[PDB]
């Protein structure tokens, strides 16, 4: 689900209303089980 | 007596000066507004 | 978006009539056409005023600070 990885803080569960105001990108993390 | 800034959600008179972060006393919600002027304003009433 | 005080066209006060009209509808279960006549809103310039207003302020109020 959407997140805001910002320095000087955790990673807030970002929301539309905020990303709009703050000029962020209402995106999210993409993770895959890389096997070596 | 007075104030300066505010928090969008947890509407609570806050404020501070330079390099005092940009957060709030509780709600991380890094937004913050700037509450009205003291100089009262006047309007043409039409 | 709050009731218009007075009718654009003839200026006849219509600010008060808001609440009354809403009642003559929900409570006194009447029909718009009538509720209006009841409130003294005769010609359409006044009728169109109340009959058409979309009280958005209500949705606005529903926000927070
Ligand atoms: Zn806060
Ligand atoms: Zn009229």
């Amino acid at each position: 689900k959407p997140m805001v990885n910002e320095s000087d803080g955790v990673t807030h569960a970002l929301y539309p209303q905020e990303a709009r105001l703050r000029n962020l990108t209402y995106s999210s993390g993409l993770f895959v089980d890389v096997k070596k | 007596a007075t104030l300066k800034y505010i928090c969008a959600e947890c509407s609570s008179k806050l404020s501070l000066s330079r390099t005092d972060a940009v957060r709030c006393k509780d709600c991380g919600h890094r937004i913050l507004l700037k509450a009205r002027t003291k100089r009262l304003v006047q309007f043409e009433a039409r | 978006m709050i009731v218009p005080v007075r009718c654009f066209s003839c200026g006849k006060v219509v600010g008060d009539k808001w609440e009354s009209y809403l009642n003559l509808l929900q409570e006194d279960e009447l029909d718009e056409g009538t509720a209006l006549s009841r409130l003294g809103l005769k010609r359409y310039c006044c009728r169109r005023m109340i009959l058409t207003h979309v009280d958005l302020i209500e949705k606005f109020l529903r926000y927070n600070p």
